[PDB]
């Protein structure tokens, strides 16, 4: 059991861009490392080998570094196909132990939510904002990030204040 | 080239045992290793152990320590999983991993996966069948969702949003500014 | 076609494939040590054993069987047979033998099981050809088994 | 070594290798009036030989079964299976019909 | 100190701090711990092979900072790679190490190894090693020889060596390789490829630089073909005997078909297949001197170019089917030695061997072969040649000194048979002939030292 | 020094097919005639 | 289709089963077996020409040995061991 780290638990950036990821190992590791680029719906894909040996096939703007103790992902520039959850993982012991995973994810600008609402079980539904910080009082459901424009979307079943517009606005039917 | 094809679990009934299969082409069955690794959606990916289908030797992490056996059939060039008295700390998604050199290379160290399965879900609610119930909503337009379990609903500037648990039962929704095989 | 193939290295490299082989067919990594080899000949259950299956009468039929025998208690004592087979999955083979005293007539015989309570189940059959002397006769009984002097009850199993 | 596995990849061992014969494409022959054609394929991949020590680690056992299981001296990659074929071919004015021996392969071993 | 073959259960802690040289080959010691051998810190050769050595402690060999050299080898270390990570530890002055017999596995190897920067000749044969990738051979800039022989190797990458760029013995001997692709080792000087199941041999073509290997070993494969070596000027012995080559690329039972020899000197093309000699064949094999071509099935060998094999002092050529020969005049003038044995000839020119302007041995035994016989001529065995009459003239001008005529029943010896040899002979054997009586004056043979007339 | 790879298929099939070169309903190394009799 | 009923004290050049005699004590240098002292295991050596092709075993025998694991006595089977009948492929 070597318990192991990932230092950011999650974070957003944007195209072109330089992204970090480090890994923190409980013991020595010597240089037996992968790192893993699992996508929102798919299994998970070998990035690098050892700790620093790219593989083959897989984009070159991901560099490895470190060793023993410390290592770390560097992403040159950021690109929306690198948008998923990123993994550690160790084979210098019998039992093989992975990270956390680190969700990374775009970002380009605010946007204000649109508060819309629903008589009949009520729906108050927001859409098109960017900050996933929505906070709505009276089980909400927020969506996944939109390839189009990179925006999320929320479903509430409404006093509604956010980042976007500065009015926190109350609306009732 | 070598892949390995896992079908969706779909459901499993608390108590009951499951049986996740791993049917693996492109490649010689009986020279490699099949490791078994589990993403709960509450932590992290798990390593269970590994088997060995030219021999049978199987290892297990501490953790598994009888609550998992995987066994192989050289016939069929395909592997299993048989896990057994199933809780609510249990629904997660299976994948199926090769150590990319062979099992002579990969003597007893550990090394890394570069093909991975589809992952089955295998998920346990209780929960026999129940048609949806769509309503509708209006003053943009949508469309209500409600008690859908257990497998999902296909709805068609669109948004639907994921299913969510309450009181033993799905809830879906959509809006715009049903096909259900079950 | 023509004659320029000579037997000397023909018999070195079988004689070590031979070696390689006994050894990969045992699964044994270094030969066994003989420190705990107990004095004396060998005991007389092991030596009979041997020249009851020295009589002369998949990927996995390459690796060795244990082979193991039991008497009759034609009935048998089932906790025995267990005693000898852990548990069935690891049978191999199981050939039931006979020794018939003189037949000097031809005639045909078939074997069977017990199957139900009462009932027999049919099994395969063979004839007899006519001579003054006892003979081993052989019927595959493995079926059975893992379903499941005097004659015996012959096993080859995977060994634990 | 599956059959399909062999059949539909490329390797450097003893594999059964998929091939179909059509009297007329292939063959280039039209005395042979049935049928159209048959699946013969053959046996290629070499058998390497093993030379052994008496300390091996235990995983390097399992390359005997694969390469040389019968502790030959220069193993030959052969049929292990054959199947038969009828076919009907005109013999001068008499039509004859015959069921040819060792024509369809199965599967390949190394001996 | 030497404590070998003494059954020590555990590492002594008696001996002496100044200690250089330590022997302990032969014991039964379990595990090398740290404690008892981090007291003797000047060992430079300490030798613990030959034990059951199982678990090394990582911190065990860091201590002895002026080991030379250190053999661990036919000890149980295939399983300390599992007990223990790490294995092997850095060993800064280590300059021979010797893992044989170890039972090591490729990828095992790769982390038990340990960088060593001073390490001068590496041994791991006699292991289960089955392939050899990318990444086995790393940090060893130091390396000039490494064993691998009586392993399982059977798959080798392309740049396997690529981190080994003074590797210059390569001992791959009784290993379990087919086909070899390519060969790009620059500066290996020795490449031993014995006991394979080698089907094809291709080089790398157009090289930046001539390769340094000058030893090729090829004998007891399988090779269907004379391998192109028009790349490899420097190759001087080479063996390519026991193979099934017919002169007089493609390996069939694998379906891979992808002054060329100035400089070679040993040519040993024994036990072939090989039916007929093309004329273009001998004229690149300029400057060979020793050539065998025993066993083969060959019918008829004729040299007539100029020139040709002009340095050959032996010529093996026993055990064939001949039935005709051609000796050209001023062509194999520097042959010393003729082996022809083993064959049935049965008419050749008078002058057939007389060109021959320095042989000394020359073994015709079995041919049935009748006499003319040369001033340089030494040895000579017409032994089984069914003969019957010897006529005076046979050795008249050829200062024989040893001369072999047994087994030939019927023999009738002419008056005057030995003319000239009389000051040259010096030992006679005529055993088995059946002679009734001897025509040949025994005592005017001043130099005849032995006689053999048995049977 | 590498290993080999990429075995050919295209020349060696051909080869072969060199090498190769209601009775019929019903349906030694030398062919063996075919007939039915009821 | 040649056992050793046939070849055996014949003069063939055809392909058919050969004589051999293994010993444990001596090739094998092995004191580990403890029955018997050796086989008859023979082999297959001959040219077999076109009516590349090789020459293979068509009929084998198993081959029962006795040997010690620690200090309890066991016997064991093998398979696949004596050579008896030769084939053209
Ligand atoms: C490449 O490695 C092979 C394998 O070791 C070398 O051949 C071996 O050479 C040794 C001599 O150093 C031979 O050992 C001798 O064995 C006889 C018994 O046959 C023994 O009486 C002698 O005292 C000596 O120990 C060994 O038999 C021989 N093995 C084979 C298979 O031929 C080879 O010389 C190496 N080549 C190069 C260029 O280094
Ligand atoms: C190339 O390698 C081959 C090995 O394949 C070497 O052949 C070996 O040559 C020696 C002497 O010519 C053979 O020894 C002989 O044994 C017989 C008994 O059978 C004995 O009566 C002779 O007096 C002689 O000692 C040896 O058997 C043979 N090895 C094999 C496997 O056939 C050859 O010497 C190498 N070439 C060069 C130039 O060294
Ligand atoms: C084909 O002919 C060559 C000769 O051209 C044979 O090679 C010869 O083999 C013998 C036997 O080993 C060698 O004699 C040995 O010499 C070494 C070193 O002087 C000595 O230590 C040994 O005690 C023994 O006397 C001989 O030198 C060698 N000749 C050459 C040129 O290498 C070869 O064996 C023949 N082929 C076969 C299959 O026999």
């Amino acid at each position: 059991d070597i318990q192991m780290t990932q230092s950011p638990s999650s974070l957003s950036a944007s195209l072109g861009d330089r992204v970090t990821i480090t890994c923190q190992a409980s013991q020595s590791i010597s240089s037996y490392l992968a790192w893993y680029q699992q996508k929102p719906g798919q299994a998970p894909n070998i990035l690098i080998y050892g700790a620093s040996r790219l593989k083959t096939g897989v984009p070159s703007r991901f560099s490895g570094s470190g060793s023993g103790t410390s290592f770390t992902l560097t992403i040159s520039g950021l690109e929306a196909e690198d948008a998923g959850t990123y993994y550690c993982q160790q084979y210098a012991s019998v039992p093989v132990t992975f990270g956390q995973g680190t969700k990374v994810e775009l970002k380009r600008t605010v946007a204000a939510p649109s508060v819309f609402i629903f008589p009949p079980s009520v729906v108050c539904l927001l859409n098109n904002f960017y900050p996933r910080e929505a906070k709505v009082q009276w089980q909400e459901s927020v969506t996944e990030q939109d390839s189009k424009d990179s925006t999320y979307s929320l479903s509430s079943t409404c006093e509604v204040t956010h980042q976007g517009l500065s009015s926190p606005v109350t609306k009732s039917f | 080239e070598v892949q390995l094809v896992q079908p969706g679990a779909e459901l499993r009934n608390s108590g009951a045992s499951v049986k996740v299969s791993c049917k693996a082409s492109g490649y010689r069955f009986t020279s490699y290793y099949i490791d078994w690794v589990r993403q709960a959606p509450g932590q992290g990916l798990e390593w269970m152990g590994r088997i060995d289908p030219e021999d049978g030797g199987t290892k297990y992490a501490q953790k598994f320590q009888g609550r998992v056996t995987f066994t192989a059939d050289t016939s069929t060039s395909t592997a299993y999983v048989e896990l057994s008295s199933l809780r609510s700390e249990d629904t997660a998604v299976y994948y199926c991993a090769r150590n990319e050199w062979e099992t002579v290379v990969v003597g007893d160290l550990m090394y890394e996966y570069e093909y991975w399965g589809q992952g089955t879900q295998v998920t346990v609610s209780s929960a026999s069948t129940k048609g949806p119930s769509v309503f509708p909503l209006a003053p943009a337009l949508g469309c209500l969702v409600k008690d859908y379990f257990p497998e999902p609903v296909t709805v068609s500037g669109v948004h639907t949003f994921p299913a969510v648990l309450q009181s033993s039962g799905l809830y879906s929704l959509s809006s715009v500014v049903n096909v259900n095989h079950k | 076609t023509c004659k320029t193939i000579d037997m000397e290295l023909v018999k070195r490299k079988r004689i070590e494939a031979i070696r390689g082989q006994i050894l990969s067919k045992l699964r044994l990594a270094s030969p066994p040590s003989q420190g705990e080899v107990p004095p004396g000949p060998l005991p007389e259950a092991v030596l009979a054993l041997y020249n009851s299956t020295r009589d002369r009468v998949p990927e996995a039929d390459y690796y060795a069987k244990e082979v193991t025998r039991v008497l009759m208690v034609m009935f048998f004592n089932t906790s025995e047979l267990r005693e000898a087979v852990p548990e069935p999955v690891l049978l191999s083979r199981a050939e039931l033998r006979l020794l018939r005293l003189k037949l000097k007539v031809e005639q045909h015989v078939e074997l069977y099981q017990k199957y139900s309570n009462n009932s027999w189940r049919y099994l395969s059959n063979r004839l007899l050809a006519p001579s003054d002397s006892p003979e081993w006769l052989s019927f595959d009984v493995t079926g059975v088994v893992r379903q499941w002097n005097r004659p015996f009850l012959l096993l080859m199993a995977t060994p634990l | 070594l599956d059959t399909n596995y062999c059949f539909s990849s490329t390797e450097k061992n003893c594999c059964v290798r998929q091939l179909y014969i059509d009297f007329r494409k292939d063959l280039g022959w039209k005395w042979i009036h049935e049928p159209k054609g048959y699946h013969a394929n053959f046996c290629l991949g070499p058998c390497p030989y093993i030379w052994s020590l008496d300390t091996q680690y235990s995983k390097v056992l399992a390359l005997y079964n694969q390469h040389n299981p019968g502790a030959s001296a220069a193993p030959c990659c052969v049929p292990q299976a054959l199947e038969p074929l009828p076919i009907v071919y005109y013999v001068g004015r008499k039509p004859k019909v015959e069921q040819l021996s060792n024509m369809i392969v199965r599967s390949c071993k190394c001996s | 100190v030497s404590c070998q073959v003494l059954g020590l259960l555990q590492v002594p802690s008696v001996l002496p701090p100044d200690t250089e040289t330590l022997d302990l080959s032969g014991n039964q010691l379990r595990s090398i711990l740290a404690s008892p051998l981090g007291f003797y810190t000047a060992l430079r050769h300490l030798d613990l092979s030959t034990n059951e050595i199982s678990f090394l402690q990582p911190g065990a060999f860091q201590a002895l900072t002026h080991l030379e050299h250190l053999s661990l080898a036919h000890n149980r270390l295939a399983m300390a790679t599992a007990l223990s990570a790490g294995g092997l530890g850095p060993l800064p002055r280590v300059t021979s190490l010797d893992l044989s017999g170890n039972s090591l596995y490729s990828g095992l190897l790769e982390r038990l190894l340990g960088e060593a920067p001073s390490l001068h000749t590496l041994s791991l044969a006699e292991n289960s090693l089955t392939r050899l990738t990318r990444h086995t051979f790393r940090d060893m800039p130091a390396l000039e020889q490494l064993d691998l022989h009586s392993n399982v190797l059977m798959d080798i990458e392309d740049g396997a060596f690529e981190g080994l760029p003074r590797l210059t013995h390569l001992n791959l001997s009784r290993n379990s390789l087919t086909c070899i692709s390519d060969f790009s080792l620059q500066q290996l000087r020795v490449l031993d490829l014995s006991c394979n199941s080698i089907e094809a041999f291709q080089t790398a073509s157009q090289p930046q630089a001539e390769f340094q290997l000058t030893w090729l070993d090829l004998r007891e494969n399988k090779l269907l073909h004379f391998p192109d070596l028009a790349a490899l000027p420097r190759l001087i012995y080479l063996n390519l005997s026991n193979n099934l080559i017919r002169l007089p690329i493609h390996a069939p039972s694998e379906g891979w078909s992808a002054r060329p020899l100035s400089q070679l000197l040993n040519l040993d093309l024994s036990y072939n297949e090989i039916e007929l000699i093309p004329d273009s064949f001998l004229e690149h094999l300029t400057s060979l001197c020793f050539l065998n071509l025993s066993r083969n099935c060959l019918r008829t060998f004729e040299a007539r170019r100029l020139g040709s094999l002009p340095c050959l002092m032996l010529l093996d050529l026993s055990h064939n089917a001949l039935e005709t020969l051609e000796l050209g005049a001023r062509a194999l003038g520097s042959l010393r030695t003729l082996l022809l044995q083993g064959n049935a000839l049965r008419d050749l020119p008078p002058y057939t061997f007389a060109n021959l302007a320095s042989l000394q041995r020359l073994n015709l035994q079995g041919n049935r072969v009748s006499p003319a016989f040369i001033t340089s001529l030494r040895s000579l065995s017409l032994v089984d040649n069914e003969i019957e009459l010897l006529r005076a003239g046979a050795f008249l001008h050829t200062p024989l000194t040893e001369l072999d005529l047994s087994s030939n029943p019927g023999l009738e010896v002419a008056t005057g048979a030995l003319g000239g040899l009389e000051a040259s002979l010096e030992v006679l054997a005529l055993q088995g002939n059946g002679l009734m009586v001897l025509q040949v004056d025994l005592p005017c043979f001043i130099c005849l030292k032995r006689l053999n007339l048995a049977e």
